[PDB]
């Protein structure tokens, strides 16, 4: 039969032959290797284009859409170097891993201004345009949701909105620039070099553009979620700290570098555990951002200070301190205006009496997290002071964060990161829903019977009140003895029967199943099921530093020090975030949304080296074929009167191929008799059912004589239309001519 | 609009098609003014832009069918009806002989964009010719404007 898409575990998906059909599953023939055989569900095998070369540049333009045709069909664009493919209004952007010429450049920026999506090639430029115009025409604030995992280019497609609205929209507005220059500041303080990215986003952020009645910018805004505070102090393998350490070291003055005691990397337990990283340029391009906003040379000094204070303070051995260390306490002590007795002694006594080694390290390192996230707060903070505003109309708001992806092992960051992306899903299901309702209604399409079934019980588990999962830990970090283990049983104990809740030994993967009940569940997340080891729950989920620390640093000598915290010892992490991120849910869900769903083509920052399986998962973890399912319930095939006549004017009569496009399509529609039910001539597309489109396309494609036959048996018809279609034209410019003297 | 029927405004829908070539079912003031200089008009871009503010509830500039609709609306007297079927022949039949002849329909066609043939202009001409005399005359006009 005919060549189909079936499973293939390195490519996602593979050509082969149907050779034989069973209840449950087919049997496949991979197309080159006669004889070979293997068997696929009967749902995870699909139809594919007749043309294995073509592309669209919207998916929908697809005889068959669905996720085996979308992979194949986004594959051939980026082998193109196309790494831009619409879903109706989705934009997929795959990460090309180099420069890809013009693409981004001024002018092309300007082509894309005033355009609708569709007019051009999918670009992340069309997004932005199309965000300005909905807030400018429909008076309602605009999001632009950027999600996919490390490394998939959420912050580069970030970066280009900004660049194109600042560009388009704002030539003599000093404020853009202020906006588009503050990341580069961000990115010192937020960004590390990590084994997926070499500058990945250790925070999550939300982006605001705020405007007035006139479309005109009037300050900015910026949200931060989950800076991630492990890597202040200890580092993976191949990994780095935070990009400032690295940038100070290597770019301070001469003088600086002797005020602050400052070495070589190397000479620090913090970034001891640098090819392609520019840290020298780096450097000079931030301090460069930082007079752009407005930073004087004394803050630009405070904010150096600090950085250098927590380095040294992570150079203090352990008891007491060594001698090696006495030298940099004293550095520590001084760059953070405190007593180095009291810091010494904070460091190695506590209030309940003497510490440890271990406990002594703890103890340095929390307060050096402190310190540093309250650093980070202060300068995402001082950002905001670079555009303030005490009112305004409308915003355009870009979201810059961590969607769902693959852990060996998932701690508590991963469960606020995928609790975050289970409700930006739901949103994002609710607004898909939206969309194809709204143009279903517009067409005169109908009813769609397909419909997402919801997370809210995976969001309730995580978030409710009292029995929610966050509040569950929160009680155990207020218990005299608060343990990972009892914090888990609570858990199972709770919701024993939840319908997304699991024990890790019911898993069918041994290395779970190795996890004892109280030491992790199981989540059915909307990507999957994500085993979770609860070991270190508890004390992650305490943002709070010990009071005698904090007391320390809180009565400082220094009074930028003092001011970093004009803020049982404990402060809910995962509570703290359920507030914020409920806040930002406020905000999308007040505004039109747009998305782009960014994928990362292999794990080694390779340009063309599309690796099908990794794709195919990260489109699936996304919702895209949650999407593609919605589709299937209606209309999934769309295309304009254009594209058709572009496609078939050549099996068509000479005499219906000089028609325009929307007329020649019509003329097609009578001489076929096209079934109402399955096909609908729209507005300005005909929209087809499943398998409708690739029917139409075979009709077209049969005996061009019978086809001619058809055509003439409606010959009277097309000529009065003609007729019709230009006297009414005629009876309409008068009419127009006769209003422009009605009103005079 | 409210005003037409059913018949009347999938004419106009039609119509509407020629000021919006590009088919993205909107059009702007620059579409407006070309398609009426086509038939021999010239409103001032001042005239359009006056036209165009009654019916265009936002700013965006563009409108599309049903704002159209509204913008050719007006109060009218019995006698503006057929006027205005009278005068758009007259629009076709450029000479003023009562009759449109091929010539004249081409000069339309042509005008309006419209791509075809000399025979299928004559072809044209041909199935509204309803007495066989070869041209178009005005009740064979209006036969054909309101025949589905
Ligand atoms: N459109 C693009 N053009 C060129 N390079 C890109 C593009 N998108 C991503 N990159 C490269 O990929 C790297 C990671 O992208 P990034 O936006 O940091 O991913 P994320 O924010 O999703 O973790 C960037 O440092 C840049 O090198
Ligand atoms: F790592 Be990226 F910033 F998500
Ligand atoms: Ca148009
Ligand atoms: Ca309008
Ligand atoms: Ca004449
Ligand atoms: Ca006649
Ligand atoms: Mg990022």
């Amino acid at each position: 039969g005919k060549p189909v898409w079936a499973p293939h575990p390195t490519d996602g998906f593979q050509v082969g032959n149907i050779v034989d059909i069973g209840p449950d599953s087919l049997t496949i023939e991979p197309l080159n290797q006669k004889g070979k055989t293997f068997l696929a569900l009967i749902n995870q095998v699909f139809p594919a284009e007749e043309d294995s070369k073509k592309d669209v540049e919207d998916n929908c333009s697809l005889m068959y859409l669905n996720e085996a045709t979308l992979l194949h069909n986004i594959k051939v664009r980026y082998s193109k170097d196309r790494i831009y493919t619409y879903v109706a209004n989705i934009l997929i952007a795959v990460n090309p891993y180099f420069d890809i010429p013009k693409i981004y450049s001024s002018e092309t920026i300007k082509s894309y201004q005033g355009k609708s999506l569709g007019t051009m090639p999918p670009h992340v430029f069309a997004i932005a345009d199309k965000a300005f115009r909905d807030m400018k025409v429909l008076k309602l604030s605009q999001s632009i949701i950027v999600s996919g995992e490390s490394g998939a280019g959420k912050t580069e497609n970030t970066k280009f909105v900004l660049r194109y609205l600042t560009e388009s929209y704002g030539t003599g507005q000093d404020i853009y620039d202020r906006i588009v220059e503050a990341n580069p500041l961000l990115e010192a303080f937020g960004n590390a070099k990590t084994v997926r990215n070499n500058n990945s986003s250790r925070f999550g952020k939300f982006v605001e553009i705020h405007f007035n009645e006139k479309s005109s910018v009037v300050g900015g805004f910026v949200s931060h979620y989950l800076l991630e505070k492990s890597r202040i102090c200890v580092q993976g393998k191949e990994e780095r700290n935070y990009h400032i350490f690295y940038r100070l070291c290597a770019g301070a003055s001469e003088d600086i570098r002797e005020r602050l005691h400052l070495s070589s990397p190397d000479n620090f337990r913090y970034l001891n555990r640098d090819p392609l990283l520019d840290d020298h340029g780096d450097f000079i391009r931030m301090c460069t951002a930082m007079k752009k906003i407005g930073l004087d040379d004394e803050e630009k000094l405070d904010l150096f200070r600090v950085v250098a204070g927590v380095l040294h303070l992570g150079n203090i051995d352990f008891c007491n301190l060594k001698n090696k260390s006495t030298q940099a306490l004293e550095y520590c002590a001084e760059l953070l205006g405190l007593d180095q007795d009291d810091l010494r002694v904070s460091l190695t006594t506590r209030v309940m009496v003497p510490l440890k080694v271990e406990q002594a390290n703890n103890a340095r390192d929390a307060l050096a997290k402190t310190v540093y996230s309250h650093l980070f707060d202060h300068v995402v903070n001082r950002v905001n002071q670079c555009f303030p505003f005490e009112t305004s109309s409308y915003f355009i708001g870009v979201l810059d964060i961590a969607g769902f992806e693959y852990f060996e092992h998932n701690s508590f960051e991963q469960f606020c990161i995928n609790y975050c992306n289970e409700k930006l899903q739901q949103f994002f299901n609710e607004r898909i829903l939206k969309e194809e309702q709204e143009l279903y209604q517009k067409e005169g399409l109908g009813v769609n019977e397909v419909h997402y079934v919801d997370n809210q019980d995976c969001i309730d588990l995580i978030e409710a009140r009292l029995v929610g999962i966050l509040d569950i830990l929160d009680e155990e970090n207020r218990l005299p003895q608060p343990s990972d283990q009892h914090f888990t049983s609570a858990v199972h104990q709770k919701h024993k029967d939840h319908f997304r809740l699991s024990i890790p030994r019911k898993s069918k993967l041994a290395i779970h199943r190795n996890i004892r009940d109280d030491e992790g569940f199981i989540i059915r997340h909307f990507a999957g099921a994500v085993c979770y080891e609860t070991t270190q729950f508890v004390e992650k989920n305490n943002d709070a530093l010990h009071m005698s620390l904090e007391s320390l640093i809180c009565e400082s000598r220094d009074k930028f020090i003092r001011e970093l915290f004009e803020s049982l010892s404990f402060i809910s992490v995962g509570n703290k975030f359920k507030t914020q991120l409920n806040l930002l849910l406020d905000k999308l869900r007040s505004t039109g949304a747009s998305f782009i769903r960014c994928i990362k083509p292999n794990l080694k920052m390779t340009s063309h080296h599309f690796e099908g399986a990794q794709i195919l998962s990260q489109l699936q973890c996304s919702g895209m074929v949650s999407v593609l399912d919605l589709m299937q319930g209606g209309f999934p095939s769309r295309a304009s009167f254009h594209e058709l006549y572009n496609m078939y004017k050549k099996y068509m009569p000479d005499k219906l191929a000089r028609l325009d496009p929307r007329l020649f399509c019509k003329a097609l529609f009578k001489a076929l008799g096209l079934n109402e039910i399955d096909y609908k001539f729209g507005l300005t597309k005909v929209f087809f059912r499943p398998g409708k489109f690739a029917e139409f396309d075979q009709i077209m494609k049969s005996d061009p004589d019978h086809l001619a036959e058809l055509v003439k048996r409606v010959n009277h018809w097309l000529i009065c239309s003609r007729w019709k279609k230009v006297q009414w034209c005629s009876l309409s410019v008068i009419k127009l001519k006769n209003k422009i003297k009605y009103r005079a | 609009a409210d005003q037409l029927t059913e018949e009347q405004i999938a004419e106009f829908k039609e119509a509407f098609s020629l000021f919006d070539k590009d088919g993205d079912g909107t059009i702007t003031t620059k579409e407006l003014g070309t398609v009426m200089r086509s038939l021999g008009q010239n409103p001032t871009e001042a005239e359009l832009q006056d036209m165009i503010n009654e019916v265009d509830a936002d700013g965006n500039g563009t409108i599309d069918f049903p704002e159209f609709l509204t913008m050719m609306a007006r109060k009218m007297k019995d006698t503006d009806s057929e006027e205005e079927i009278r005068e758009a022949f007259r629009v076709f039949d450029k000479d003023g002989n009562g009759f449109i002849s091929a010539a004249e329909l081409r000069h339309v066609m042509t005008n309006l964009g419209e791509k075809l043939t000399d025979e299928e202009v004559d072809e044209m001409i041909r199935e509204a010719d309803i007495d066989g005399d070869g041209q178009v005359n005005y009740e064979e006009f209006v036969t054909m404007m309101t025949s589905k």
